[PDB]
């Protein structure tokens, strides 16, 4: 038969299963809601171990539950009161024998120590990967530091000893590949000068490679912790979403950059070269799996400035109408396009994040925290269960790093870009506009021609890449 | 066969905006939503007794990739320019959502509606006077929402869908 | 995109836990923390054909030898590691072959034997007996170092190859 449990009143978590506790969803079982009690008995569950729902729960959690009431629910389901004797046990010592105690030892090694080691589990993944709730309450960490530290018994003493030492050392707190990177490309601007880096005078494969790595550093830095609760939307976004704040801000800036650099070569031939220069870095991009940057790319050819220059856009050939136009289409009809090439290319890439923004916040806005069943209120896991399954999307694609090779100065300059100065964004994006008025008036109004800005060959070395021994 | 309108959805973030959307869309009556699912965000109505097929943006969440405004309303017939009714701030972008409007549809006159969206309790900060006076300045109509009852949502939809139908 | 369940099981500390973040970040870890369950999602193309790698990486420890039904249960492969200067862990691998094969009453489980730390010069199991022991299995044989990479995508894209084909 099934062993036999503590009594639910001396252990709250063995309390008979019941829909007025837990719902299971329509090989093993799949949670819509339950009490928190419910939910970390199955976190820890005797028969089997569950390590997405460990980080699902782990990601989640403070949505429905404190980190230092969680810390309390998994110490009390860690001491587990172990059965008395058996009559048969009984017997056996009233005649002065070693009873058999085989109730009691397959409850401890199919009761206890399962659940132990899944609560010790609990705690490693805690540590590993949200360690955000230790660095934001330092009692937290104490209290957890006091009851890995006191686990009696050998049993879990390899991984409480484990555990202690990965405390310690996320408190302070390399790669390698099967191939060399490639070899950094130079064309006007050669290295060290770095006074003369520009659109046209980086190489345009050098472009599109140093803004991937820094666009990819950029994505792997978001963490969850910036995500769950829609806290990047929030009056304290700032202090609780920098990395991906600053992700996209990045993306804008280059954007704005992109439209500035069109906008500002008011010469109709020289603006050409600079429009085919970004779609050559666009092309670039999309070799590299850049989502990211291919959408920078046709955000600035979508914008209201650029898009209305015809005289520009007749001057462009067909074969880069053609990237350009296949770039866009990843984004129609509701990035149709964009999900099924992310979902079959070979990583390493860097995503478009605002996909994810938009299907989190959705996902918080339009389903309910609590589901009312026989009159109590059970935490809806389902809901908690599909925001974890974006976040968990995002963190497969923060794994694989890019095999490109750094260029520090180059990369200082992309990072230091400013487009806008010292101007609000009003300010400037009416600035482009009225440049973009200024260089193709509207019709009838006559074209007007303008003198050269650039003094150096504006004939692109291409984006095929270059071999010397 | 029936008509298709393409609809954008634009507005201060952080104020419950997602909410308009979700309820027009929703089961009406299960609150529960994937967004994730393809088609979440089309909805075949009945208006003044002629079908037509709903495809609606709303971009909620991506309000700090501003350089994509242009692209994303780019594809719109019709917008819905909402403001949160406690957050005076989200009332006073709504001038300058409709200049961007203007702007990237290069008409003076694109098919809008302004909508004052309830997102809690929270005491009211804009009054339905001052709104409608702004709405009046711009000849649009103005719909108030609940972000909580579905009240208005329908009406904002339809209305605009008229705005399109009447240009 | 095909969904495929790796289970990587052997002896404490012949480096599954290597193996796998190997894999997955390209990064060594040079500490030896023990696991209990840790589980990697993982999008890639093999052989022309993308798909999604859920790998589950069990624990070693003895301590935890009644735990493991549950993980062989959902498994449709296995990497069976033992650690090429471990003579004991080599040993241990029919233990693991004969429990994945009862969980899941088949004579035909998809597996690949994996010989890790192969960067290491003194070794106590001779590639030999291991391949003799792959053959009487029906799988093959990848030598590994978590350390270098050696191996590494051969032994579990190995694995997916065999899962596509039973
Ligand atoms: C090359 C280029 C493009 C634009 C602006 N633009 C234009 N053109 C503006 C008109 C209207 N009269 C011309 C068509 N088409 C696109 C496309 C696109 C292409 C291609 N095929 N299909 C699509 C949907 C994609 C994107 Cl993102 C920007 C697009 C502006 C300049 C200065 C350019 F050089
Ligand atoms: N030189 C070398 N050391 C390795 C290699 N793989 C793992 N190690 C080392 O061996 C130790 C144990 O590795 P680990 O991956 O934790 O082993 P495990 O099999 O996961 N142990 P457990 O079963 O307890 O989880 C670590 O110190 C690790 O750095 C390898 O290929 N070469
Ligand atoms: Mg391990
Ligand atoms: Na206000």
């Amino acid at each position: 038969g099934q062993m036999r449990l503590p009594s639910a009143d001396v252990y709250r978590f063995a309390e008979p299963d019941s829909e007025e506790n837990i719902i299971f969803e329509e090989g093993i079982p799949i949670i819509k809601a339950g009490t928190v009690i419910k939910l970390i008995e199955r976190l820890t569950y005797h028969m089997y171990a569950d390590p997405n729902f460990v980080r699902t729960f782990l990601t989640t959690y403070r949505s429905f539950c404190k980190p230092q009431e969680l810390l309390s629910l998994i110490i009390e389901r860690f001491e587990i009161p172990e059965p008395e004797p058996t009559e048969a046990d009984r017997i056996a010592i009233e005649n002065g024998d070693q009873p058999l105690s085989a109730e009691l030892k397959r409850f401890r090694k199919e009761y206890i120590q399962p659940v132990q080691l899944r609560v010790l589990n609990v705690c490693r993944h805690w540590v590993e990967h949200h360690f955000y709730d230790f660095e934001r309450d330092a009692y937290l960490l104490q209290r957890m530091e006091e009851f890995i530290g006191t686990v009696r018994g050998k049993a879990m003493k390899k991984w409480v000893e484990s555990i202690t030492k990965i405390i310690q050392r996320k408190k302070i707190a390399n790669i390698t590949f099967q191939s060399s990177p490639p070899t950094v490309e130079w064309h006007i601007s050669r290295p060290g000068h770095i006074e003369t880096f520009d659109l046209l005078t980086l190489h345009p494969i050098e472009i599109a490679r140093q803004l991937t790595l820094l666009e990819s550093d950029l994505y792997r830095a978001v963490q969850p912790s910036e995500l769950v609760g829609s806290v990047w939307t929030k009056e304290d976004k700032e202090i609780n979403s920098p990395n991906l704040l600053k992700m996209i801000r990045h993306t804008t800036n280059l954007t704005l950059w992109f439209e500035k650099c069109i906008v500002e070569t008011e010469n109709l031939e020289e603006r050409v070269a600079v429009v085919s220069r970004i779609i050559e870095i666009l092309q670039v991009f999309q070799e590299l799996n850049n989502f990211n940057g291919v959408l920078e790319v046709v955000s600035a050819m979508n914008s209201s400035p650029v898009y209305r220059l015809d005289h520009t856009f007749e001057q462009i050939p067909s074969r880069q109408k053609k990237i350009l136009e296949e770039a866009h289409e990843l984004s129609e009809d509701h990035y149709k396009k964009y999900l099924a090439k992310l979902r079959s290319i070979n990583p390493p890439c860097v995503p478009f994040f605002g996909i994810y923004l938009t299907n989190i916040l959705k996902t918080e806005e339009g389903n309910p925290e609590v589901l009312k069943r026989h009159g109590k209120e059970l935490i809806n896991f389902s809901k908690r269960r599909k925001v974890a399954e974006i976040t968990g999307e995002i963190q497969q694609y923060q794994n694989q790093p890019y095999c490109l090779r750094v260029e520090s100065d180059i990369k200082r300059f992309f990072e230091n870009l400013n487009p806008m100065g010292n101007s609000m964004e009003k300010e400037f994006t009416d600035y482009l506009f009225n440049k973009s008025l200024e260089i193709e008036p509207r019709n009838p109004k006559p074209l007007p021609r303008f003198p050269k800005k650039y003094s150096y060959p504006l004939k692109s070395p291409g984006v095929r890449p270059s071999n010397p021994r | 066969g029936m008509t298709e309108y393409k609809l954008v959805v634009v507005g201060a973030g952080g104020v419950g905006k997602s909410a308009l959307t979700i309820q027009l869309i929703q089961n009406h009556f299960v609150d529960e939503y994937d967004p994730t699912i393809e088609d979440s965000y089309r909805k075949q109505v009945v208006i003044d007794g002629e079908t037509c097929l709903l495809d609606i943006l709303d971009t909620a969440g991506q309000e700090e990739y501003s350089a994509m405004r242009d692209q994303y309303m780019r594809t719109g017939e019709g917008f819905l320019c909402v403001f949160a009714i406690n957050n005076t701030k989200s009332f006073e972008d709504i001038h300058q959502y409709r200049e961007q409007i203007k702007r990237v549809k290069d008409s003076d006159d694109v098919p809008m509606v302004l909508v004052g969206n309830k997102c809690d309790l929270a005491a009211r900060t804009v009054e339905s006077r001052q709104a409608q006076d702004l709405a009046r300045s711009y000849g649009i109509p103005y719909i108030e929402t609940s972000a909580k009852t579905r009240q208005g949502v329908e009406d904002a939809f339809y209305t605009l869908v008229r705005e399109i139908r009447q240009h």
